RNA sequence: AAAUGUAGGUAUAAGUAACGAUAAAGGGGGCGAGAACCCCCCUCGCCGAAAGACCAAGGUUUCCUGAUCAACGCUAAUCGGAUCAGGGUUAGUCGGGGCCUAAGGAUAAGCCGAAUGGCGAUUCCGAUGGAAGAACCGGUUAAUAUUCCGGUACUGAUACUGCGAUGUGGUGACGGAGAAGUGACAGUCCGGCCGUCUGACGGAUAGGCGGUUAAAGGGUGUAGAUGUUCGGGGUAGGCAAUCCGCCCUCAGAGUGCAACCUGACAGUACGGGAUAAAGGACGUAACCGGCUCCCAAGAAAACCCGCUAAGUGUGUUACCCGUACCGUAAACCGACACAGGUGGUUGGGUUGAGUAUACUAAGGCG
RNA sequence: UAAGGGCAGACGGUGGAUGCCUAGGCUCUCGGAGGCGAAGAAGGACGUGAUAAGCUGCGAAAAGCUGCGGGAAUCGGCACAUACGAAUUGAUCCGCAGAUAUCCGAAUGGGGCAACCCGUCAGGCCCCUGACACAUGAAUUCAUGAGCGAACGCGGGGAACUGAAACAUCUCAUUACCCGUAGGAGAAGAAAACAAAAGUGAUUCCCUCAGUAGUGGCGAGCGAACGGGGAUUAGCCCAAACCGGCUUUGUGCAAAGUCGGGGUAAUAGGACUUAGAUAUAGGAGAACCUACUGGAAAGUAUGGCCGAAGAGCAUGAAAGCUGCGUAUCCGACAUAUCGAGCACCUGAGUAGCGC
């Protein structure tokens, strides 16, 4: 994804794309490990996406 | 992030082709076999019915320079899963 | 230019001392550029209450495998406890820890004291000890194995088919020495059964060789042992010390012996088979936390059972840490691959009083 | 003649001196500042990468996440190679404000052999696992403290070697060192003071006075003040007499306590009768050609030009005009900082005294 997309993201629907990379992260670790992934450049773009999605979660609720 | 990778040794493949439900992964030292016991089982969605664990402490690599530079790897837990009669897991 | 002056480098003695126990080596093959030393085989030799096997302390990857021979190895090295990479340690029961307390330590209330602080419970911590929760035999890997697999067991929780502590009791709960009787394992001998072979020289189809196995748990109550003996405390109670009605050790503890047992090892033959491969004679404290004698008179608390005060069946499930390898040593303490030191268990056969001594198996070494 | 040896030279080996150089030190000047921490510090452990020993950064959101300002083509640290990606819809990078921030450590729920083990309580999932709270001590649930860390300050304790050419008084020295505890400084500070008929008026620090007056087994030693010249300058508040109220106590009175008024001396006195600036990112910023030597000009020789810029560093040799800069000028969304009388009062186990 990226940054201004993640914002437009309702509260509810927020937190139901966060399990859903937090779930497909481990995946690709694990398939990366097996055998090495045709893109690895992929593992730190969902890994720090997903500190972007805590990021927003947080502001949301803390201001 | 429990799981860390699968292990694809000589000594697990033959195991497997031995008991085909017997599985082993690397996972983080702190994790306890209830724990691991959910993870491999809310991820592969299989039956699991008994998980073996062993922690092991990481090989030093100490280089030399004017000496002694120590190094070391990271330490790692092994569990060693068995599934429900019937099961298999797919590594690909 | 000199201080038995300091650092770094390089000489001399000198191709000299020495190469670390006088247990010992010889030959044939192999890989290889290269072999006294590495691998395989035959012979020889050393240890064998150990120089074999299993733990603890300590070490911390030295363990297995591939590649490498610069440095390390008191020689060379194709080898190594060396360099690099990969791999390898699997527990409801084992050892810890979770529970309990000892010496001692830290404290509470208090006490003492220029300061820093020193003392001080029945409190807590603290094993080298106590736990009422419980497993043993076999087999498999290059490297793990009461952990994996097989067989046969055991112990907590949990779900479905009046209770009684924080007080106070009981238990737990303990020395040294001595021998005897009963009688397993191991071991030896005799004798059958199963498989296999016919061994340089004189003799032997009668002999040689390998086998013929077993634990925990369960049962029996056998050898043997011990027992025929109304006030003093724990249960019917009020905060342990001036009472009265009530059920007993007449049975306890216990080898050996059944069963577990139609497992297993070696060797032949091809996962399966022979193979469900008799029995004796000794020997034999592993009964025994027992018995007898003595004076030097032989921990604590908890677990587990009381009392009042206050108020069977089935299924599921059993978390954590250790587990490689060395360990009378080349891996620990000694600057060393150092003739030293290092706690516990086991330790076959013949000889013997013996765990002495000599020679040998398994295993380990030159 | 030369097994060998001697001396000289030539050319080498070894070793790493010397020359040249710098990336790090040393001593200071000027300005600022002088702390961090229970909202969990200093210091650590363990982790964190496509790849990852070690450092660096970071903390399970883990070489990093989100805005605002700047800036403009490269970037994914030291740091390579290979591999995959980011970015003119503005990546990387810089300034400011936020988010996250495991375990130990004052460590603070209880223990403990630091980085580990074991709980009670309330919630939610399912033998386990989340996310709260739970130390002690001094004040009134609340507020506070604890620990760490340069020197300088103030307190509590306090040596010896050494000198006296021995040594005990004395000296070293109210030092070293140990302990407690502040602040940006601290301490001192507004006369129960000095002086000598002449005067100065709080404290602190510098130059003199002066190695003087003194002190001292009158030994070794120790050692002022007054006065003068400077720096800087600054002064104030209570208690008491007496009056009022209120509470308490003894018995309307009186005493104490507590707030208000009165009052503060030395010639004695008193009562009564600021918003702009600065700091932490940034923007602009002049002016050179030909020839020779040379591997390479910035050198040398001509001829130009700029200068509020001829400081410097780098660039294949020594550059005002090649680059980064320099002189000068201009800039902040944040955040940080800048009358008579009268005798009533004027501090008590205190001044003074013996040991
Ligand atoms: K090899
Ligand atoms: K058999
Ligand atoms: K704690
Ligand atoms: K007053
Ligand atoms: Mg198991
Ligand atoms: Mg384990
Ligand atoms: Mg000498
Ligand atoms: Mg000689
Ligand atoms: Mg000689
Ligand atoms: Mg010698
Ligand atoms: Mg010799
Ligand atoms: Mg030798
Ligand atoms: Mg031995
Ligand atoms: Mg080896
Ligand atoms: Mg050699
Ligand atoms: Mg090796
Ligand atoms: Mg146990
Ligand atoms: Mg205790
Ligand atoms: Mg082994
Ligand atoms: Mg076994
Ligand atoms: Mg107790
Ligand atoms: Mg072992
Ligand atoms: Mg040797
Ligand atoms: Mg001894
Ligand atoms: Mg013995
Ligand atoms: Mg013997
Ligand atoms: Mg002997
Ligand atoms: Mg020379
Ligand atoms: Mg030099
Ligand atoms: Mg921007
Ligand atoms: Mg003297
Ligand atoms: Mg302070
Ligand atoms: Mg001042
Ligand atoms: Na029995
Ligand atoms: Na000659
Ligand atoms: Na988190
Ligand atoms: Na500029």
């Amino acid at each position: 994804m990226k940054i201004a997309e993640i914002k437009e993201l309702a509260t509810k629907e927020l937190q139901e794309r966060l399990d859903a990379e937090v779930a497909a992260y481990d995946q690709m670790r694990i398939n990366h490990a097996v055998s090495p992934l045709d893109s690895p450049a992929k593992l730190k773009h969902q890994r720090r996406m997903i500190a972007q999605m805590k990021t927003v979660l947080r502001q949301r609720e803390l201001n | 992030g429990i799981i860390i990778k699968p292990i694809i040794s000589e000594k697990m493949t033959a195991v497997t082709e031995k008991m085909s439900e017997r599985y082993g992964f690397r996972v983080s030292p702190n994790a306890n076999k209830i724990e691991i016991k959910k993870a491999v089982e809310a991820m592969y969605n299989v039956k699991v019915e008994d998980v073996n664990t062993m922690r092991y402490d990481g090989k030093r690599k100490n280089r030399y320079t004017s000496g002694l530079i120590r190094g070391k790897e990271a330490s790692f837990k092994k569990a060693i899963v068995t599934l429900k009669k019937g099961e298999t897991i797919d590594f690909f």
